[PDB]
């Protein structure tokens, strides 16, 4: 993919979600589509509003979670 | 930047017209330009260079 390779500077995120992923340190697109919901909720300094507007742009931009992936990178 | 007005202003002058120092007038310029690089943003702008 196109965008699926592209690094979660392209997500058009915060600060705060730039650092909730450094703690999860996920880059790609395609890797941020892998985790889910929960998984990702569960970390420090990340609540509701942050993966919210991930999820906000994630559908803005053709993505969604629940995804999964196949050899990647 | 001199964009759709007679005159460039300085960051001092629009410091004044909106009431506040220079340097934060600074990091909000910068801070639209940064904005401003971020691809998904300004492919249109990297298409108007030539060469």
């Amino acid at each position: 993919d196109p965008i699926l390779l592209r690094p979660v500077d392209d997500l058009e995120l915060t600060v705060r979600s730039a650092n909730c992923l450094k703690a999860e340190a996920i880059h790609y697109i395609g890797d941020l589509v892998q985790r889910t919901e929960v998984e990702l909720l569960k970390t420090p300094n990340l609540g509701k509003k942050s993966l919210t507007e991930i999820k906000d742009v994630l559908a803005s931009r053709g993505l969604s979670l629940g995804m999964r992936l196949e050899n990647w990178p | 930047f001199g964009i759709d007005m007679n005159t460039d202003y300085t960051l001092e002058e629009v410091g004044k017209q909106f009431d506040v120092t220079r340097e934060r007038i600074r990091q909000i310029e910068a801070k639209a330009l940064r904005k401003l690089r971020h691809p998904s943003r300004s492919e249109v702008l990297r298409s108007f260079l030539d060469d």
